[PDB]
């Protein structure tokens, strides 16, 4: 379609491809919504290829893509007003990634990123995350926002709120954490879990539609891996390390005490301990103004 | 422990809340000391109050005084 | 019932003082049901109307108010109602600097895990309290830790030892706001908010780094903000110029089961 | 009224008198 | 635990003028400034521009340099001590005309524009601001004694006098006092212009110092001594 | 014995017999916080939210005798020393209770410190001119000796509630009314003799 | 001894007057000035704001007449905005009046050298780094940079080394002219400083640090 309708061939052909740029993005999102567990390999050969073509289209019709992108942001918000997580699908998760591919995440203000990032903070908080599918959806949501702030490295309070409830959700309370609001007390992991077998921490998108202990453990491990990069990259430079990490340090201590074999939290606690040691928590001084003449 | 009890814009004029209502209102062009006292007594605003202490309804009444003087029988010489 | 009590019920009763026991019990309600934890917030509005109309008292009012502040308060839809009453409560002239310092410190601590809508409420609220009570300005900045070019070498060494021995004295578990030692603490959290992802929220937090020229901030312009309103606010803006793109290229959008945008997720 | 308005004033405040070697205006 | 000032907003330091005498200050006196006007239109007489005209006047062209007076004001006015509102400058024309220099003024950095002011000032006896709010240059009544602070310390820059450290000097002086420095804008001459009124004369460096260099050196010590920064 | 009331930005002195305002002091730009007389009753001192303390001749509103800028913080308490006329005590939200002298208004004679919260109560113990008692909203009542160097309380008394007013009933007995109770303390024993909490709301004055 | 670019061992105070707006124009070649030649510079297309050699003249006078120059511990370099590097011999005594200063400056750029009968002023080959001492510290005057005491600064630096300061004679502009050569930028006064005063401040501190007196 692009080759048969290059701008050179005829007048008004830029518009047709420009509209096609909007059309292609919806198709890329549309295919992800469709079931593809049967031919995941074939879906992978098409789904990435369409994104590559969209990248070529975006380079010359970024304006047309951007208008479609914002409309989709409006569309999910309206659907979320009535359906909550039921509106949310795999296609939404895919669309958010494509924006990161095709738009500058590392901007203070951006036309498509900022409405998207706000929408992601809303889901990281508003959504109950009371089901394994819902927690898996939130785990993917944290990864997207993390790569949005990969260089800008800004602080997202909802990212803090997401980890605390998910961390406490899988340990259900211990009676020591009454400041954290849980939405499901029946997702507590059993004690018999091993935590020494090598379980894949990658969460496939198609599995979310199908979505026991192994799946719960895999979702847990992926979020923990997201936690450490957040502690290592974003929170470390932030002033309020000791305050932000203090509830999380207590959560991780419970994981070690209950599961001695589970090695991930101990690596975090040892690593978290190292950072607080080096960092100087000096009282701030911010009104020191240059004298006026 | 719990007990619950500087500048204003009137007639397109900045008036200091510090100054007494009558002589803070005098700053507005066309308003004299006698005119300001007349407006205050018509508005039922206590003259001992500072311009800051005035409430919103009192200021609304005062702007009604100055914008509609004849409707409230302000003497002609004042206008 | 508690939502409409202050407006649609109490004004129509001859002797609304008969609602004291019902409101007092609601304000003191402590239940294992989490959904009942918001009852005291709503009862506070109706309670204060009775307090105001007939010169009635609630024992240990501020200690109870300090306890009610909790992370749940930042998330409930009725935050706007609570903060409207709290300003009237903390506008009193007989409040200790330590009392207000504990309120400021606790709110700032909660802001680390609060939505941007709540952050928009807390920042002007803390600005007003500090402006009302300049003694709390020491929390925003401690001059003893500033380094002066002219300070003698012995002063430099003494400053270093002071930087070696400090400990944050704010206690989060103390229920008396006059004993939390918040005044000796520092608002090291509000500095984090200046790096908030949203540009407008970060700009508001930047006010604390700026001179306090403004006398006060109108809370009614910051109270009732929601996620929907903020999204609707940005969508209104028109595309004057094309958005900037990314020069870097990624082979695969998600990870497998060369360059991956989102490691750890697969199709 | 809107939050964006206050941010612009705040940002404008930072940007906000002869300085250095600036000369008096010509005429 | 000394409590903070209630208002930490930056506040412009007061503009210190002759009416205020109590405040501690540094006063730099540019004695024997060569500033004279003559109709050709009145022009500020210069060592180079008007050589024949000054010869007709009978005055030596060696002492006909308002450039030195111009440069001293530039370094004095531009000094951080001026920005801190702790310095005021007086100028004494060789003819005997005393000029008060408001610290707020901004003299043109080009000399020719500066000369245009001096004829304006010498004839009109006063200079007003662009916004017409304050008189920046105003000629004042001699003697210089009355305009200066009630309690003040007086020195001249003498090459023959013993070399002193200005920082150590200002430190050992009292606080309610003020320091007045008489700087000779002359290219060359005997250092007895202020001898009648000063109490002592001091040397700043063993090498000869230009007027622009010496006054700048003196004021920097006050900034170090008074921690003006 | 005409009595002075501090209301809003003004101070009104009422005649005892007439029970009506006989003098009005409205020069104060901001709210006025005190109207205490001197022992001779000739001079009246007051505080303002701006922090300036103004001394007026009692019954002569027009004349201003002395004005001191105690602090840029609000000054809530201004009390003449009962034993000594010349020295005036000023307590502010600055948490330093400066002791001024009428002769020397540029600098305080003494600057008592050590209060970590607002000091809104200052009392002079009869028969002990050197002793000065201050009660802050820390819940601590601090006693200072002006004969010594000062700036450090000789000892502190814990009230456990914000101190609204401290009054020295006798040379050795001092009653502090703060929170919902008032307690009587004796300095010789440095312990509360008695305590009454019959009040429902926090006692103020 | 008169310091020269050839000798690198001796500790000295180097000052570089960067972005000097020194240009010669013929309608005869005369130094351009912001106000003397406004229309002519407009025809040239260059802004008259950055057409002020008066600032450069003032900085040289205070630098040359400072006591440290009399002590033989200072050498001056000037980097013209066009890209011409000028070495200023410490022994030189430039005219106090600007008009004579301008007449000299046209001689130097066209003749590339001023002689007396050593060259008092010589145009030299860029970059400045080669002329600078082998072991040397480089800094710039930056208003935004942290404020430092010059006296404490020179004291803490080593002895065999030398100090370069790249002073911007510009009326206005971004302080990135010498970023390629320098390793750090320091603030001298929290207040804005002119080029003339800032170098005068810096030489005053060195005279105290090295006890030149």
């Amino acid at each position: 379609i692009i080759k048969a309708y290059q701008p050179k061939l005829a007048e008004g052909n830029k518009e047709k491809l420009g509209k096609f740029t909007a059309v292609l993005l919806r198709h890329i999102i549309f295919l992800s919504n469709q079931n593809y567990l049967k031919n995941v390999q074939s879906f992978k050969r098409t789904q990435n290829a369409l994104i590559s073509i969209l990248k070529s289209l975006s380079e010359k019709y970024n304006r047309e893509l951007s208008e479609e992108c914002r409309d989709y942001i409006n569309e999910m918000q309206a659907r979320y007003k009535k359906n909550h997580f039921d509106a949310l699908s795999n296609g939404d998760l895919v669309f958010f990634s494509i924006i990161g591919i095709l738009f500058s995440t590392s901007d203070q203000y951006h036309l498509v990123i900022t409405p998207a990032l706000i929408l992601m903070s809303q889901f990281l908080e508003q959504i109950k995350f009371n089901s394994l599918k819902r927690i898996a959806f939130g785990a993917v949501l944290v990864r997207i926002v993390s790569q949005y702030q990969r260089i800008s490295k800004r602080y997202i309070p909802e990212v803090v709120y997401f980890f605390q409830k998910i961390l406490l959700t899988f340990i259900v309370k211990p009676l020591d954490f009454e400041n954290i609001r849980l939405d499901s007390y029946e997702l507590g992991l059993p004690l018999d879990v091993d935590f020494t077998k090598k379980r894949s921490t990658i969460i496939p998108l198609h599995t979310l539609s199908t979505m026991p202990v192994d799946q719960c453990v895999s979702v847990l491990l992926n979020v923990m891996e997201s936690l450490d990069a957040t502690i290592s990259t974003v929170w470390k430079s932030l002033p309020a390390f000791n305050e932000i990490i203090l509830p999380i340090q207590q959560l991780l201590s419970a994981y070690t005490s209950k599961y001695s074999d589970f090695e991930k939290p101990r690596n975090i606690l040892n690593k978290v301990e190292k950072l607080t040691k080096f960092t100087e928590h000096i009282p701030l001084a911010l009104q020191n103004h240059k004298p006026v003449s | 422990s719990l007990v619950v009890q500087h500048i204003l814009r009137l007639l397109n004029t900045n008036v200091d809340g510090n100054i007494k209502i009558v002589y803070a209102l005098t700053t507005i062009k066309g308003v004299g000391r006698r005119y300001s006292n007349l407006v205050c007594k018509k508005a039922d605003v206590d003259l001992h109050k500072r311009a800051g202490e005035l409430t919103q309804e009192e200021l609304e009444r005062i702007v009604q005084i100055m914008q509609n003087p004849t409707h409230y029988k302000i003497p002609a010489w004042f206008l | 019932i508690l939502l409409i009590l202050h407006k649609r019920i109490i004004p129509h009763f001859h002797t609304p003082t008969k609602l004291m026991d019902f409101l007092t019990d609601s304000y003191n309600l402590q239940s294992s049901n989490k959904n009942a934890g918001v009852v005291p917030i709503l009862a506070l509005n109706g309670l204060f109307e009775l307090m105001k109309r007939f010169n009635l008292e609630y024992p240990n009012f501020y200690m109870k108010l300090y306890q009610i502040i909790n992370p749940d308060l930042m998330h409930v839809k009725y935050r706007a109602r609570f903060f409207r009453l709290m300003d009237v409560f903390l506008s009193s002239t007989h409040l200790s600097a330590h009392l207000v310092a504990s309120f400021i410190k606790k709110l700032a601590r909660l802001t680390l895990e609060s939505p941007p809508s709540a952050i928009v409420t807390v920042i002007p609220f803390i600005y007003n309290l500090i402006r009302k009570h300049p003694n709390c300005m020491i929390m925003l900045h401690n001059p003893a830790f500033i380094s002066n070019p002219f300070q003698t070498p012995d002063q430099v060494a003494n400053l270093k030892t002071l930087k070696e021995n400090y400990v944050d004295p704010f206690d989060v578990h103390e229920s008396d706001p006059e004993l939390t030692h918040a005044l000796d603490s520092s608002l090291w959290e509000l500095a984090s908010l200046m790096e908030h992802y949203h540009p407008n929220v970060a700009t508001l937090a930047k006010i604390f780094a700026q001179p306090f020229k403004k006398l006060s901030y109108n809370m009614e312009d910051f109270l009732d903000w929601n996620y929907d309103s903020l999204l609707n606010a940005e969508s209104s803006r028109k595309l004057k110029t094309l958005p900037t793109l990314e020069f870097e290229a990624f082979t695969n959008v998600f990870d497998n089961e060369g360059n991956v945008y989102l490691p750890g997720v697969a199709w | 009224r809107t939050l964006r308005f206050y941010t612009s004033k705040i940002d404008q405040q930072e940007n906000k008198r002869f300085k250095g070697d600036d000369d008096i205006p010509y005429k | 635990q000394k409590a903070l000032p209630a208002s930490l907003v930056p506040q412009a330091p007061p503009v210190l003028t002759s009416k205020d005498k109590i405040t501690k200050r540094m006063i730099v006196v540019l004695a024997m400034a060569s500033l004279e006007t003559h109709k050709i239109k009145y022009v500020l007489l210069n060592c180079d521009d008007h050589q024949g005209l000054l010869k007709k006047m009978g005055r030596d062209i060696s002492e006909a340099r308002p450039d030195i007076t111009h440069q001293c004001l530039l370094t004095l006015l531009d000094s951080p001590i001026n920005k801190a509102g702790k310095l005021q400058v007086y100028i004494q024309t060789s003819r005997g005309i005393l000029i008060e220099v408001n610290p707020t003024v901004r003299i043109p950095r080009t000399f020719k524009r500066f000369s245009g002011l001096m004829v304006q000032l010498l004839h009109k006896l006063s200079i007003r601001s662009v916004n017409s709010e304050e008189k920046l240059l105003k000629v004042i009544k001699n003697p210089i004694t009355d305009h200066l602070p009630t309690k003040c310390r007086k020195v001249t820059l003498s090459f023959d006098a013993p070399v002193i450290r200005v920082q150590d000097y200002i430190e050992k002086l009292d606080d309610d006092e003020s320091i007045c420095v008489f700087v000779g804008a002359m290219a060359r001459g005997k250092d007895n212009f202020a001898d009648e009124y000063v109490d002592e004369k001091v040397g700043l460096s063993n090498y000869p110092l230009s007027a622009s260099v010496a006054c700048s050196k003196f004021c920097h010590g006050a900034e170090d001594a008074w921690n003006i920064l | 014995h005409d009595f002075a009331v501090t209301s809003s930005t003004r101070v009104q002195i009422f005649s005892s017999r007439t029970r009506q305002v006989i003098k009005t002091f409205s020069r104060f730009k901001d709210v006025v916080y005190s109207a205490s007389f001197r022992s001779d009753g000739k001079l009246l001192c007051a505080g303002d939210a701006t922090g300036l303390v103004s001394v007026y001749d009692s019954y002569n509103p027009r004349t201003i005798l002395l004005s001191i800028n105690a602090s840029t913080h609000p000054t809530h308490v201004t009390k003449f020393h009962t034993q000594d006329n010349k020295i005036l005590a000023t307590a502010s939200d600055d948490r330093v209770t400066r002791l001024w002298d009428i002769s020397n208004a540029y600098e305080p004679q003494l600057e008592l410190t050590g209060a970590t919260d607002y000091v809104r109560t200052l009392s002079f113990i009869p028969a002990a001119p050197h002793l000065v008692a201050t009660g802050s909203y820390d819940g601590l009542i601090r006693l200072y000796d002006t004969r010594s160097s000062g700036s450090t309380p000789i000892y502190s008394l814990n009230h456990d509630q914000p101190v609204e007013n401290v009054i020295a009933v006798s040379p050795t007995q001092i009653v502090s009314c703060g929170g919902n109770n008032f307690k009587v303390w004796d300095l010789t024993s440095n312990k509360k003799l008695y305590e009454r909490g019959n009040f429902n709301k926090a006692v103020t004055c």
